[PDB]
């Protein structure tokens, strides 16, 4: 099913502390929809980390 | 690298779109990523100065 | 430009013999040096089938496929391999324009009608003109054939470039 | 390690440059050179191959999804 | 401002020849010139980086 | 009608399979 | 390694031509 | 009045002009497509099946691979002959040694040097320039001449008294020079070779005449190859791995058409008589008038 | 309607930049 790879790309790959759930973070849901569409690059997880960091940067703009 | 980058199609980069593969390819020497603001002649002169 | 008309006429003349269609090429600073271009003696070419290794040897294989036996007397097949290799190459017509030009503009200085879809202004420092001929065996031609190219200078050295004929005919032959 | 020399007793040299020079670098230079020699010392392709297999496994689903138009 | 993150630093090589006037002597003189990309000119050693 | 496009696309992919 | 170089070059350019084909396929 | 072909060929012009590439993406050159070529009127057919292009790629792979697998043949020839003797190589080259010097480090440098040479081989190397004059016709003729020459019986006093007299002074070798401390190898070394009068060991010299002095430098290593395709591999101290180069695992025609010394045809500027002094090359000028 | 072919065109250069 889907939950094992989502808990990979949240906890195992992304190394997120679990108390940032889904309901606290909508653009996380908009990013895990495309993070799961690829299967490589799960060794260099810091690229995914700074990708979501620049995404939460660009979403939190007044413009 | 070994060949010069005369094919212009290996020069592209987007901002604010979550371009995840170019962030995993930040050490890849062959693809080039520019922010599509080509410098004109006078600011080229000022930068050279 | 002047070899192109003559080579078109000559490959139309010899088309019953070898069935080689002509191929007009121009080359610039991106391939050879100006010092290599100002004294370039001649150019050679050979059409190689994807399975047949030449057009000068026998079509169904050759007796030179037996390996070289490290022999002192006849080194590699003797001189028969040598003049077979002299037969497997062919000379092409050839001109050099050393002063720089632009083939859109320069072919407009000559009387031709330069009719291109868009005027990409391409500039080059020295334009060497030649025309090879790639061999369709019958009327039918295969894309997986390759065409070699020697450039020979008066010192005796040479430069070797080859490319498979589909890359010359990606959008040209599918247009027909 | 040490060589077996044919001539037992060793011999001096006039050190001509026309004579071939004789291995004059001492052992500290060889220590430096062994340090230099020590300091100066795929599956991802088939991974991308089978990942293209996954992309076409998605593409046959897109093929099935596009026949009703 | 992290949404414009760019890439790592690259060392590019410019292989431009000269203009047509200075090309009249040594026409096969290529000219190599090493530039930096995404790099920073610095005046001191940054301690904490 | 989208059988021909995806079909020649899959044959293109099989042509890619003869390249790696 | 030269065969890998020409192979990744041909793969890259051929998928780019496929993208040019499919992008002008949906008019 | 029939229109001559040059007029409507001139007014015909070009359909399109595009660039192409070689296989290795090193050369870009442009093709020209005249609309008045008879190739347009020949309506010839075209097809590109995938197994045919696959056979083309395997043939091109072998045509590239010939000199590299020759280099690999040389390398495991070295490995087999160092396994053959047990690893105690003798001296073939004239240079003095020192007993009070650790040879373990120059042995390690030899290992690192042959490693770096395997990383940095080339289609233009020492053995390729060695065997390129072997591919000539005169190579076979002089091979027959030497095989009757050295294998000639001892002469009777009659031709010593009345017969005409008899006459191989120094050799023309090629060499790879691998420099480990700077990680730079060398591919084309022309070197003259001779024998000492006092001992049978070799002496190498520059093609001008200067004595080659790299053998004293301990960090460097060298590979010599002879016109009769023998093989030496000299670490400093003059000690030499000695063998022959094997090429029986390579086909004749692939080596014969991949690279070969070229015999010239007569063009403008050379003598019809063979071996005469050549005048100046034609040398079309971008600096003078064409005239 | 025609968005899906353009999305496929985005994903194949996405896979290219994953690959090369």
């Amino acid at each position: 099913k889907r939950d094992e790879k989502h808990r990979h790309v949240v906890n195992v790959v992304l190394e997120l502390p679990t108390e940032i759930s889904e309901a606290t973070h909508p653009v996380l849901a908009t990013m895990l929809s495309k993070y799961t569409r690829m299967s490589s690059l799960f060794n260099d997880k810091c690229a995914f980390k700074l990708d979501l960091l620049r995404m939460v940067a660009v979403s939190r703009t007044r413009r | 690298d070994r060949q010069p980058l005369n094919p212009a199609n290996i020069e592209a980069r987007h901002h604010g779109v979550s371009d995840v593969p170019r962030l995993g390819a930040m050490d890849a020497d062959e693809p080039l990523f520019v922010d599509d603001y080509r410098a004109t002649d006078d600011e080229w002169t000022l930068q050279k100065v | 430009m002047e070899t192109h008309l003559y080579s078109d006429l000559a490959f139309e003349a010899r088309f019953a013999d070898d069935e080689q269609l002509p191929l007009h090429l121009v080359l610039d600073q991106e391939v050879l040096s100006n010092e290599e271009a100002e004294t370039l003696r001649y150019v050679y070419y050979r059409n190689v089938d994807s399975a047949g290794r030449s057009t000068g040897r026998a079509p169904g294989g050759d007796e030179d496929d037996a390996p070289a036996s490290d022999d002192a007397e006849d080194a590699v097949g003797g001189d028969r391999a040598f003049d077979r290799e002299r037969r497997t190459w062919q000379r092409a017509c050839f001109r050099v324009l050393p002063r720089p030009l632009e083939l859109l503009d320069y072919l407009r200085q000559s009387g031709l009608t330069v009719t291109l879809e868009k005027e990409q202004r391409v500039r080059m420092f020295y334009a060497v003109f030649t025309t090879l001929g790639l061999r369709c065996p019958d009327n039918r031609l295969s894309g997986a054939q390759t065409l070699h190219l020697r450039l020979v200078w008066p010192d005796g050295s040479y430069r070797d470039w080859e490319f498979l004929a589909r890359d010359l005919l990606r959008e040209e032959m599918e247009a027909n | 390690s040490l060589l077996h020399t044919f001539w037992r007793l060793p011999v001096a040299v006039f050190f001509e440059p026309h004579e071939e020079n004789v291995l004059r670098c001492p052992e500290r230079v060889l220590r430096r050179l062994l340090e230099d020699a020590a300091v100066t010392m795929d599956r991802v392709r088939k991974r991308y191959l089978r990942q293209e297999l996954r992309d076409l496994g998605h593409r046959v689903q897109t093929y099935c999804e596009d026949l009703e138009g | 401002a992290v949404q414009f993150v760019g890439e790592h630093v690259k060392v590019l090589e410019v292989r431009a020849p000269l203009d047509h006037a200075q090309r009249q002597g040594l026409p096969d003189f290529i000219s190599r010139q090493h530039v930096l990309y995404n790099g920073c000119c610095v005046v001191t050693a940054p301690k904490t980086l | 009608l989208r059988q021909l496009a995806q079909s020649v696309q899959d044959t293109i992919q099989h042509m890619r399979f003869l390249y790696l | 390694v030269l065969m890998d170089r020409v192979r990744k070059r041909y793969l890259r350019q051929e998928l780019r031509d496929l993208g040019h084909r499919v992008q002008t396929y949906c008019e | 009045d029939e229109v001559a072909r040059t007029d409507e060929w001139k007014g015909a012009g070009v359909s399109r002009l595009r660039e192409v590439w070689d296989v290795q993406h090193r050369v870009r050159l442009r093709v020209l497509w005249y609309v008045n070529s008879f190739w347009r009127s020949r309506e010839l057919s075209y097809d590109d099946h995938e197994v045919e292009l696959y056979r083309a790629l395997d043939a091109y792979r072998a045509r590239i691979a010939v000199e590299y697998v020759l280099i690999r043949a040389v390398r495991d020839e070295i490995y087999a002959v160092l396994r053959r003797d047990g690893g105690a190589l003798p001296q073939r080259f004239a240079c003095h040694v020192s007993r009070n010097m650790s040879w373990r480090v120059v042995w390690e440098l030899c290992r690192h040097a042959l490693a770096l040479w395997m990383d940095w081989a080339d289609v233009r190397s020492c053995i390729i320039k060695a065997l390129t004059p072997r591919l000539s016709r005169g190579a076979a003729a002089a091979a027959q001449r030497a095989r009757r020459q050295r294998e000639r019986s001892a002469p009777k006093p009659q031709e010593l008294l009345f017969g005409p007299r008899n006459e191989p002074a120094e050799q023309t070798w090629y060499a790879d020079v691998v420099r480990c401390v700077r990680a730079q190898v060398d591919l084309g070394v022309e070197v003259r070779a001779a024998r000492c009068p006092r001992t049978g060991l070799w002496i190498v010299r520059d093609r001008r005449g200067r004595l080659r002095r790299w053998l004293s430098q301990p960090e460097v290593c060298v590979l010599y190859v002879t016109p009769d395709l023998d093989f030496y591999w000299v670490l400093p101290g003059g000690f030499a791995v000695s063998s022959r180069v094997t090429l029986h695992g390579l086909a004749q025609r692939a080596l014969r058409d991949r690279f070969q010394n070229f015999e010239a045809v007569l063009a403008r500027g050379m003598h019809v008589e063979a071996g005469r002094q050549e005048p100046e090359t034609p040398r079309v000028s971008g600096r003078r008038l064409p005239f």
